[PDB]
């Protein structure tokens, strides 16, 4: 009796990651001549 | 001699009787409370004039998942794999012991699990505010009626479901002895069957600690003289019971499990219980030579008034 | 009908890809190839 | 020119269990052909 079946809303969804973006030598010392 | 002897008690019937289901979050939730009451009379006088209905929608229930480490430390030949398998069996035994305990999920969040606004703001920067995730146990989800801080109270019966009056958690009352023997009455499990039938659980399994099987064994006999065995030239002395049928026509299969608390008995059911897992057992090591295991697991129960529990003690 | 915004996005993606590829290939190959060529003529042992 | 020593080179430090960590090894260096070849002018002599 009294079947409405309009309030399931079992979405159970997760996050979507809608973040925003704002984007060889060998030795340790190197020298040059001038 | 080139072998070792290990007892390895590994019954684990519950884990294989409840299956498992993967999730994608450390906190899962379902929603189911009941159907609407009967209300008795529903006569009318050719007019509705309702009050926006008495739907009173379902309640949202959740549970938490915990962590098990069981570290391995090496300082038989290759003892590594041996100790690893031994610790695996030990963690499985510990899981079988915990999931049937009377623990109650305890965490900073109670019903506002989301709190995405706050969500423990004082966590980042110091990372040392670590709390301890504790999951919900069997006796906690079976329509309990209290809890002694973190353990379910073993002397208080549960409430009644509004759909149909049923008390799925009751304090046993052995009306046979004058409160001296700690044992099920002859008609204390049938009361549970009646309550379940009224609530409509359809359970057909009963786990029991071997410290109580003697009760069902002797139940096949009595002293008044109305129940007695017979042996018509039979070379057997079968002393065991593995099936019950209440007057309502509900069959019940009995199984024994040594990992249950002695002062309790459980009424399980396959589908009504499911084992939620997030992190599978992984053999690995900490940050930048030890080995370790880490298993994230949680407990889920379809509906509290489906399964049944019964505590064994004397009233006082 | 190629848009200029598409070409700018492509330029950015290609620039970053070339940067990563260079940062890798340098230490992957050329750091060894230079010294190998130096040994070819025996000029590395000083 | 931008003289690089090692690219970021995604790497790890240690493992204490679930307490994972990660490290980077970015190392670069700057050179100039002639010091007296690139000009700069500031604002000074105030007050």
């Amino acid at each position: 009796t009294l079947f409405v079946s309009y309030d399931q809303n079992g979405k159970k969804l997760s996050f979507a990651n809608w973040i925003s973006v704002l984007s060889s030598i060998n030795q340790t010392i190197f020298s040059w001549q001038t | 001699a080139n072998w070792i002897s290990v007892l390895s008690p590994q019954d684990t019937p519950f884990v294989s009787m409840t299956g498992k289901e993967s999730i994608n979050q450390t906190i899962f939730s379902w929603q189911t409370d009941a159907l609407a009451s009967v209300d008795g009379n529903n006569a009318h006088v050719e007019g509705s004039r309702a009050e926006d209905g008495e739907m009173k929608p379902t309640v949202i229930k959740s549970n938490v998942t915990q962590i098990l480490r069981k570290v391995v430390r090496v300082s038989r030949g290759r003892e590594l794999m041996y100790q690893l398998e031994k610790k695996g069996k030990e963690i499985k035994r510990d899981l079988e012991k915990i999931l049937l305990s009377g623990q109650a999920r305890t965490d900073v969040l109670a019903d506002q699990y989301l709190t995405n606004s706050a969500a423990d703001p004082a966590v980042a920067g110091l990372n040392d505010t670590h709390a301890a995730r504790k999951t919900g146990a069997f006796q906690f989800l079976c329509a309990h009626g209290g809890l002694a801080g973190g353990v379910v109270d073993k002397t208080k019966n549960g409430p009644a479901d509004p759909d149909t009056g049923a008390v799925t958690v009751k304090v046993a009352q052995n009306a046979s002895n004058p409160t001296t023997n700690i044992g099920f009455d002859e008609a204390d499990i049938f009361d549970m069957t009646l309550q379940l039938y009224t609530a409509g659980s359809e359970a057909d399994i009963i786990m029991i600690n071997p410290a109580h099987a003697k009760i069902f064994a002797g139940l096949q006999e009595n002293t008044q003289g109305s129940r007695k065995r017979i042996f018509e030239n039979t070379k057997q002395f079968i002393y065991e019971v593995n099936s019950i049928t209440d007057p309502l026509g509900q069959s019940y299969k009995i199984i024994v499990n040594r990992w249950m608390p002695t002062d309790a008995v459980y009424f399980f059911r396959s589908a009504d219980w499911t084992q939620m897992v997030l992190r599978a057992p992984k053999r690995t090591e900490l940050a930048k030579e030890k080995w370790m295991i880490e298993m994230e697991v949680g407990l889920r129960h379809r509906n509290p008034y489906a399964s049944g529990v019964l505590f064994t003690a004397a009233g006082k | 009908k190629y848009s200029e915004e598409v070409l700018d996005e492509l330029r950015v993606d290609l620039q970053r890809r070339f940067n990563y590829a260079q940062g890798y290939v340098d230490m992957a190959v050329k750091g060894y190839a230079r010294e190998a060529w130096e040994y070819f003529y025996g000029n590395l042992p000083a | 020119t931008q003289m690089v020593l090692r690219a970021p080179k995604r790497t790890e430090l240690a493992k204490d269990g679930s307490y994972e960590k990660w490290m980077i090894e970015m190392e670069v260096g700057l050179r100039h052909r002639n010091p007296y070849a690139s000009g700069v002018l500031f604002t000074a002599a105030g007050k």
